[PDB]
């Protein structure tokens, strides 16, 4: 079966270089054209350029002229690309593409590489509880988790206990740090009957700290 | 460059619709565009290439249509599954070029958000920070605008905003605003203000506190 | 006493005959009962036989045409004597043979004709400058050895169609050297320049205007040339009475039979002429390669010493061909053909340098034996072929003819021929079985039998019907 | 030995299309066999010659066969920033055809082709092409292999390295039992030749109407070389398949490269890793060793053995003086693991000209003795030159010397009579193995049908 199988996720700092791979499984990587694809939320998806791994030659895309390098080597059955000067808008999802059958299709696509250029280092978040101010019949806490480096964080209520009815909203970047909310919705007759305890972790600074959340 | 102009934008419909996405090219390019899926958070999955042909393994009822720059991707009886991201791409010409993507949403009865306002915590403020935090849980449809007012006049520096996918119980959707300020211009006022903006109502959903009183 | 002629006991003066050459009948009617007919001629006429009554054959070899051999090939309307004698007669009675001789002289200062096939693909470039004096330059070295010499000039490169041949873009197909920076001919296969004349300068000033042309392939259409410059007499103009030299110049491998398959091409080469007025093979792209056996049939047809002028490179290949070719000589052409014109010289001199005997229509009764006088009267006994010769020297050769028994058609006539020369030896020959005495007969005689039988040669014979 | 020469079959096509260039039996899936003629010279739409296909059904009074219709339009695709081009006039549509299950496979040899890339070009080219077919369902599919969109200037600076511009694939063509279509394409690799395999299903399901280039991934081509022994060679001129490894799990090709090592000649046998295994050299130069090669077990041990012709064999006569017959070597395959020796049987021509040798279609067991019997084809041979068609017997030592049977052609001259051959399928029914022969210069296809030994 035909699988492309890409390398991990990076995290380097603008200026420097980083070299992605996509290894073929399944089948001999000097068979087809190989593309690469670059994938951001607002930007959508813009054509690199591509490779013949039988030969080596190349086309590009004029925009990525000069950072985007494309290579392959058959004995690993691996192609590559390598980017060079890094900037905060390289952060992107790289995908290895190709075609089924016909010779100019994108069919069969990567997993996706990930991309983190910061120049941001590893900082531990801020952890703060959200109670209510000074009446219904449902009551809605809250975690507010700021200023960590890098993703991820995973967040839990009573260590995973308090599950249902929950909302953990993406991460959002603030000035090379990101910032992560959760909140819980329960009766009133469960808070603050019962004690609710918002437990994050960080394991890139290797810290796992837990806020109760008390009333005002 | 050839231009890709895919609409709609996004669509909320319901299982077993027959849907149409369609895909315009700035020029003629002979049926030479392919049709690709994206499951949430999830890579790219061919579905057709050469305006018609379908991908081994997709089912049938995907199919495509088109000539010279007009082009339309086609879902009978919609799946579970089918709900997800759809791109158009051509490669008549290099460099190839992608279409801006269309999302296919699960379609429901409107419903109001529940407001939620959260002033700084202790920790926070004995750091020196001060952060309100509004949320806007379960609500249809996703559009909604989040407005801050600090007494009673609108803030628009400072503010986070983050929302969250369709969920996969209730098919709605969530906003979570976060207003970031010192913990010295925190104490110049007193009012603080999220007002929410939805087509369930004409009215503002309006949820303040004062600092201080409690 | 007895011998095999007596102890036979014939029945007949043909019989008698037929025992041996030696025996001899005797006619006459005053012959004891007891004497045998059959007998030694000395024994006939020791039993007082009649002279007049002895039918005794001898096999014997007389001349009829019998012109000297010629000290010169120039001049005459080609009166030239080459083979001597050119006629004789032969007399043969059964189981009998008869011997005769035969001259071939290697004539001097005999005409030559000189027909240059030229390669005119791209890597020919070099070699068509180093060649636009060597009609004067040939003239030169070959008037030390004839005073009659025609030169003209052909041209080939390979079968215009493709895949030989570029079709892309339409430029390639009038200037197939497009893609370069430069200009050639747009492909042709083969192309008659200039018919034998003994006007060298036309040569050279015709090579003057000539150019390469340009195909995919290495191997070439030479081939088809060849037997267009061999069956097209006329266009060409090979001479009846003069040495015929066809000097093939390439430096790359060879098209053969049912390589054309590769362009559709599946008609066999039918060894015709297809040269019209514009002087162009019309058949190229329709009609395939010849073959080996093909171009040998046309080429031993028409008198013609193929010349295989290659480069090192292909010496090995045109020298295995060329054994499959007989009579066709090979010569180590230099890249750009500067040596070519000493290769001719050496060629000529090669090609007049064997007498090699042929026999055409010899009767299935009759058999040959030859003796080969070579060299200086050295005697080489089962061989009919000299070699190591030069221009003027003359070789013999020593001839028996064994029948065997008596045919019944008694007069036949058979050639002995040198390979390549135009002269030849007629042999006509005649069976001597018969008696003169047969040929006054008496039919239905009132001596044998009461009219039952025929009495001739002085016997009594059973007639037709019994 | 007991073929019927008084009553025949004729089947005819039209009148200079070459009808009968090639021909095979074709079974239906109900096991009707038919007749797949070739006809590589029938007019097309524009009134040009792009070659067409026949198939017969079975009539012991012949006649006239109904088209076994294909696409004949030029093609034309603007992708990738180039523009692909087919060319099918005086492609040759029907120079080849062969059939296993239920599918027909017809190649159109010269076909041509070329991409266009602003000012450059790949130069327009003789690729070749074949077409196959399914007849009772309608469905079609196209392979070829050596189209490809590299531009002339590269060709250029790699030494024409790869260059399959010129394959002509399907020249000849053959299927194993297992479904693998192997062509053979004589001009692959500047003129070297080379082999191409792909599974019939797999051409199927990978083909779709105005790709032109596509990738069939389970496809297998052989390889280029620097030896200047294969230079114009034609490797794959004629090719077959058979078992000569012993194991039985392969299927290894016979390829025929009759202008091989400077027209010398040459028949090489191959596993399916295009892995040499043997090689025949050739006799005599230009005696196109490999024109048609030929397997099958003629001496009833269960190990095919090996038929070579070169048509253009010159043979050794009185006076120094040779003479072209043709000529056939049959060579026995040994017990196990062991190279294939001198031939073990020569068979020569007769007439001049004759072409001996030209084509060889085993016959299965014709006189039903229990050993493989074979036909051999001189299509210019027999006093007449009209052309001649052999028999010739297998026994326990292989093959017998003197033929068993002469079929003297029924067509004018130049009918090309036995240019095309194939035999070894009862299209009667009547227990006997018949033969059909190809007669291009007449454009018709005679029946031969074996009967009881008399
Ligand atoms: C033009 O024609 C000539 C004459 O045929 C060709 O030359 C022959 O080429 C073949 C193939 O290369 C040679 O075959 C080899 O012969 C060797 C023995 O030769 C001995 O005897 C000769 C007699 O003169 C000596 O000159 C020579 O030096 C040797 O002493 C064998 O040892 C070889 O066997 C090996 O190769 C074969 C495959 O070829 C394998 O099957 C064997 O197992 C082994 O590995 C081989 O049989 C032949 O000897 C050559 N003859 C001559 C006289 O040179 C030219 O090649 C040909 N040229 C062209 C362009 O057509
Ligand atoms: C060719 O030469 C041979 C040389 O031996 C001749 O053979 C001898 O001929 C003489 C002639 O008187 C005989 O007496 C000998 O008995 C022969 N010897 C043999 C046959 O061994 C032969 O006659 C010559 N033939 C011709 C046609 O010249
Ligand atoms: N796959 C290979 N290993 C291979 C084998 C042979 C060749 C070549 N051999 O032939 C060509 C050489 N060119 C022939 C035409 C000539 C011009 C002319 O003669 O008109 C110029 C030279 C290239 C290339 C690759
Ligand atoms: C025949 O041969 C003998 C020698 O055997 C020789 O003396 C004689 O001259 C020859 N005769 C002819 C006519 O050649
Ligand atoms: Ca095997
Ligand atoms: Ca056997
Ligand atoms: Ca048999
Ligand atoms: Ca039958
Ligand atoms: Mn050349
Ligand atoms: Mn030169
Ligand atoms: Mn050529």
């Amino acid at each position: 079966e035909v699988q492309l199988q890409q390398s991990g996720a990076e995290l380097v700092k603008p200026g420097a270089s980083v070299k992605l791979s996509c290894t073929a499984s399944g089948f001999n990587i000097k068979d087809t054209y190989v593309h690469w694809v670059k994938q951001r939320p607002e930007q959508g998806l813009e054509w690199i350029g591509r490779i013949d791994p039988a030969n080596g030659y190349t086309k590009y895309d004029p925009k990525f002229q000069g950072k985007a390098t494309i290579t392959a080597d058959t004995s690993s059955n691996t192609a590559y690309l390598q980017l060079s000067s890094l900037t905060s808008e390289d952060t992107a999802v790289y995908y290895c593409v190709r075609p089924l059958y016909d010779y100019y299709a994108m069919d069969y696509w990567g997993q996706g590489t990930s991309v983190t250029v910061s120049s941001a280092k590893t900082t531990a978040p801020s952890v703060y509880p959200l109670a209510p101010v000074c009446t219904g019949s449902s009551v809605t806490l809250g975690c507010l988790v700021k200023g960590y480096f890098p993703e991820p964080v995973t967040l839990t209520w009573n260590s995973g206990s308090l599950s249902s009815g929950v909302h953990t909203f993406p991460a959002v970047l603030q000035s090379d740090l990101y910032t992560l909310s959760s909140s819980v919705t329960v009766t009133s007759s469960t808070w603050p009957s019962q004690s609710i305890t918002c437990n994050v972790a960080h394991p890139a600074s290797s810290t796992k700290v837990d806020k109760k959340i008390e009333p005002r | 460059d050839i231009l890709m102009t895919q609409s709609p934008s996004s669509m909320s419909v319901s299982l077993g619709d027959t849907v149409s996405i369609t895909c315009h090219a700035s020029q003629g390019i002979s049926s030479n565009i392919g049709w690709l899926q994206q499951k949430p958070g999830k890579s790219f999955m061919g579905l057709i290439y050469y305006g018609t042909n379908l991908v081994d393994g997709v089912p049938s009822r995907f199919s495509g249509s088109g000539s010279g720059a007009d082009y339309s991707l086609t879902i009978s009886s919609l799946d579970s599954e089918d709900f997800a991201d759809y791109y158009c791409v051509q490669y008549a010409q290099l460099p190839y070029t992608f279409g801006g993507g269309t999302k296919l949403e699960i379609k429901r009865a409107d419903a109001a958000p529940t407001v939620s306002i959260f002033p700084p915590s202790s920790e926070q403020l004995t750091s020196g920070g001060a952060s309100v935090v509004c949320f806007l849980n379960n609500f249809y449809p996703k559009d909604i605008n989040v407005k801050w007012k600090i007494d009673g006049s609108e803030r628009q520096n400072g503010v986070l905003n983050s929302w969250t996918d369709q969920d996969s119980k209730d098919s709605t959707y969530s906003m979570s605003s976060t207003l970031t300020l010192t913990k010295d211009e925190y104490e110049r006022h007193n009012s603080y203000t999220c007002e929410a903006t939805h087509k369930t109502s004409t009215s503002p959903i309006v949820k303040s506190f004062n600092r201080n009183e409690c | 006493g007895p011998n095999i002629c007596t102890t036979r006991g014939v029945s007949s003066c043909q019989q008698c005959l037929a025992v041996s050459p030696m025996c001899a009948w005797c006619s006459d009617e005053a012959l004891p009962l007891g004497s045998p007919r059959c007998d030694l001629k000395e024994n006939l006429l020791k039993d007082n036989c009649a002279p007049e009554s002895i039918e005794f054959p001898v096999s014997e070899a007389r001349v009829l045409e019998d012109r000297p051999l010629s000290d010169k090939g120039s001049g005459d309307s080609s009166q030239v004597t080459q083979v001597s004698p050119q006629r004789i007669a032969l007399r043969l009675r059964p189981d009998d043979s008869k011997n005769f001789s035969i001259q071939v002289r290697q004539v001097e200062d005999y005409p030559v004709d000189i027909y240059y096939l030229m390669d005119l693909s791209y890597s020919m470039k070099d070699d068509l400058w180093s060649i636009q004096n060597l009609g004067t330059k040939l003239a030169t070295q070959m008037r030390k050895l004839t005073s009659n010499l025609r030169i003209g000039f052909g041209a080939f490169v390979d079968k215009p169609v493709s895949p030989y041949m570029y079709i892309s873009p339409p430029e390639a197909l009038e200037n197939p050297c497009y893609d370069m920076k430069t200009t050639c001919l747009p492909m042709f296969g083969y192309k008659h320049v200039l018919t034998l004349t003994d006007q060298v300068t036309r040569f050279n000033e015709e090579v003057k205007k000539q150019s390469v042309s340009r195909n995919r392939d290495a191997p070439e259409g030479g081939f088809d040339a060849i037997m267009q410059a061999t069956v097209c007499d006329e266009k060409i103009g090979w001479r009846n009475d003069a040495s015929h030299l066809l000097v093939f110049t390439t430096d790359a491998k060879t098209h053969i039979a049912l390589d054309g398959r590769l362009a559709g091409i599946v008609q066999p080469n039918d060894g015709q002429c297809h040269v019209g007025s514009d002087n162009h093979y019309s058949a190229s792209t329709t009609m395939d390669y010849p073959s080996l056996g093909l171009m040998t049939e046309k080429l031993s047809q028409k008198n013609i010493n193929l010349i295989f002028a290659v480069t090192e490179n292909v010496v090995n290949l045109y020298q295995n061909y060329s054994e499959l070719i007989p009579g066709t000589t090979v010569g180590v052409l230099s890249m750009d053909s500067s040596n070519v014109l000493q290769l001719i010289v050496d060629a000529y001199g090669k090609i007049r340098s064997k007498v090699e005997l042929e026999v055409r229509d010899l009767p299935e009764e009759l058999s040959l034996s030859f003796n080969a006088t070579c060299l200086n009267n050295e005697v080489i006994p089962g061989l009919k072929s000299c070699m190591g010769l030069k221009i003027g020297d003359t070789v013999s050769f020593s001839i028996e003819a064994k029948v065997r028994g008596c045919p019944q058609e008694k007069e036949k006539s058979f050639t002995i021929k040198p390979v390549g020369f135009k002269d030849s030896l007629i042999v006509q020959v005649t069976f001597d079985c018969d008696c003169a005495c047969q040929a006054q007969a008496e039919p239905n005689s009132h001596r044998c039998n009461n009219g039952n039988g025929t009495f001739e040669c002085g016997v009594c014979r059973c007639g037709p019907g019994w | 030995l007991n073929l019927d020469p008084v009553q025949l079959t004729f089947y005819a096509g039209p009148n200079g299309s070459q009808f009968g260039f090639s021909l095979d039996f074709h079974k239906d899936s109900h096991g009707r066999v038919a007749i797949v003629v070739g006809a590589p010279r029938t007019l097309g739409p524009s009134q040009e010659e792009t070659g067409g296909v026949f198939l017969c059904p079975w009539r012991a009074e012949g006649g006239q066969c109904p088209s076994l219709l294909f696409d004949l339009r030029d093609e034309t695709r603007n992708v990738g920033s180039q523009t692909l081009q087919t060319f099918k006039a005086r492609q040759g549509l029907g120079a080849s055809v062969v059939s296993w299950s239920d599918v027909i496979v017809a190649c159109a040899p010269w076909q041509h082709w070329n991409v266009l890339e602003k000012t450059e070009e790949a130069e327009k080219t003789p690729v070749g092409s074949c077409f196959l077919a399914q007849p009772e369902s309608g469905r079609r599919a196209e392979y070829s292999p050596c189209r490809g969109n590299t531009l002339s200037r590269i060709y250029v600076e790699n030494d024409f390295s790869w260059d399959k511009r010129y394959c002509e694939a399907g020249f000849s063509s053959v299927v194993t039992q297992a479904g693998e279509l192997v062509l053979g394409a004589p001009g692959g690799y500047y003129f070297l030749g080379l082999l191409a395999q792909a599974p019939v299903a797999d051409i199927f399901s990978s083909y779709r109407p105005g790709i032109l280039l596509w990738h069939v991934s389970s496809q297998s081509l052989s390889f280029d070389s620097s030896n200047p022994e294969y230079f114009d060679g034609y490797w794959g001129y004629s090719v077959a398949v058979g078992e000569f490894d012993g194991d039985l799990n392969t299927t290894e090709y016979v390829v025929g490269a009759p202008t091989w090592s400077w027209t010398l000649g040459a028949v090489e046998i191959l596993d399916s890793y295009y892995q040499r295994l043997h090689r025949l050299r050739g006799e005599q130069m230009a005696s196109y060793f490999g024109h048609s090669v030929a397997v099958t077990d003629v001496n009833g041990d269960g190990r095919h053995d090996l038929l070579v012709g070169a048509p253009l064999y010159m043979e050794s006569r009185a006076d120094r003086k040779l003479a072209e017959v043709g000529r056939v070597y049959l060579f026995l395959q040994p017990r196990g693991p062991h190279a294939l020796g001198a031939p073990s049987l020569l068979l020569t021509g007769t007439q001049l000209y004759g072409r001996f040798g030209s084509a060889i279609a085993p016959l299965g067991d014709l006189d039903r003795d229990g050993y493989n019997d074979i036909a051999v084809a001189a299509p210019y041979g027999g006093p007449s030159g009209r052309g001649q068609v052999l028999v010739f017997l297998g026994q326990s030592e292989g093959l017998r010397s003197r033929p068993s049977q002469v079929l003297d052609s029924p067509f004018p001259t130049g009918s090309a009579f036995g240019f095309s051959l194939r035999g070894a399928v009862d299209i009667d029914d009547n227990g006997y193995p018949d033969l059909i022969v190809g007669a291009y210069g007449a454009n018709q296809v005679a029946v031969y049908r074996a009967q009881p030994v008399v």
